């Protein structure tokens, strides 16, 4: 079980 | 078969020798092309934290565009503000055949403005996420494309920070277009910058450890392993988790993986920076001459000859139907200038 849809990219964590 | 491979080596360094000095010529001269009444906005195409992609039409010639736009205020924070600049500048002066072209760039009282060539067949997450995975020779033919993109981008000193589906658009040929430049940057050596996609990160990044252009071969390692299975393989519901897969130095592969591919990704996610692939002696050869690329004609590809192996429907020029729908937001200009100094190289 994990993230099936559209991921965000963190710039700074 | 030994010498065509050795020739085909020293013609790699020629062409990047070349690919150098053309980069930085646009690197050292790189601004305010274009302003926003000359396009007419159609559709959202996409949206970040930071803003979204929109596809626009240019009044004048009627081409069509993907106009990346960036609230000059929701980028407050000091290593957003760092990467808008490495993104329009890198952008401005790389030049690949799987590498999106920038075309205008300016600013306004509120937003910064990215126009770039619109890749009309979706993202490859949208493809990837309907079909459920991608056959062993359908991922290697997108697999060959980031390889010969990395060793491109990687020879001028840049490293690219986000691979993912996401970032990988589907063009009319059925060819990759890399998208999104955000966290790319240009690095001599090591970096520091805690950044990219929690699924993606290499544990060197993770670990707070300088860190070098080796983090963009472990994610090619998560790319190909999430194209072939249809998830990545450090898979949970929050990026604490993730973290703590990523770092404990296990994968695991579905039973369908051939054992070519298995070797191949045991070397991608490799723990240990000496003895990672694409991070050895031999560099991003001990990649291409990786048996489960044995059937790759790398200058093929290069050249867009291989036969792809599907092309997205496209009804005309302007067409969105290979892309997902999202909220639309007006664009909203303020009477004041927003952040005039802080952006002032842009
Ligand atoms: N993460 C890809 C966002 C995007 C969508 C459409 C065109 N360019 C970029």
């Amino acid at each position: 079980a994990g993230r099936t849809g559209r991921r965000q990219a963190i710039h700074d964590i | 078969a030994a010498a065509k491979k050795g020739s085909e080596q020293e013609s790699v360094k020629e062409f990047l020798a070349k690919a150098k000095e053309e980069f930085l010529k646009k690197w050292e001269s790189p601004q305010n092309t274009a302003q926003l009444d000359h396009f007419d906005r159609i559709k959202t195409l996409g949206t970040g934290s930071f803003g979204r992609v929109m596809l626009v039409k240019h009044k004048e010639t009627g081409n069509h565009y993907a106009m990346k736009i960036l609230d000059k205020q929701k980028v407050v924070k000091l290593k957003q503000i760092e990467h808008t600049l490495n993104e329009k500048r890198i952008l401005q002066a790389v030049n690949f055949p799987f590498l999106v072209k920038l075309e205008f760039s300016f600013k306004d009282n509120s937003n910064l403005y990215m126009v770039m060539e619109y890749v009309p067949g979706g993202e490859m997450f949208s493809h990837l996420r309907r079909i459920g995975r991608f056959s062993e020779p359908h991922a290697r033919f997108y697999a060959a494309q980031i390889v010969l993109t990395f060793e491109y981008l990687h020879s001028l000193d840049l490293i690219y920070r986000d691979l993912k589906p996401e970032n990988l658009l589907i063009d009319q040929q059925g060819y990759i277009q890399v998208t999104d430049f955000g966290f790319a940057k240009r690095v001599k050596g090591r970096t520091w910058t805690l950044c990219g996609t929690p699924e993606y990160l290499a544990p060197e990044i993770i670990l707070s450890k300088g860190y070098n252009k080796a983090v963009d071969w472990w994610a090619l390692g998560v790319l190909i392993y999430e194209m072939a299975a249809g998830y990545p393989p450090f898979f949970a519901d929050q990026p604490i988790q993730i973290y703590e897969k990523i770092v404990s130095g296990k994968v695991r592969f579905p039973s369908h993986f051939s054992s070519d591919l298995k070797d191949l990704l045991r070397n991608l996610l490799q723990v240990d920076l000496t003895k990672r692939f694409g991070n050895l002696k031999n560099g991003v050869n001990d990649i291409k001459n990786h048996k489960w690329f044995a059937t790759t004609d790398w200058i093929a590809i290069y050249q867009r000859k291989v036969e792809a192996p599907f092309i997205p429907k496209f009804k005309g020029p302007g067409d969105t139907s290979n892309f997902d729908d999202y909220e639309e937001e007006e664009i909203r200009v303020s009477i004041n200038e927003k952040c005039g100094k802080e952006f002032t190289e842009f």
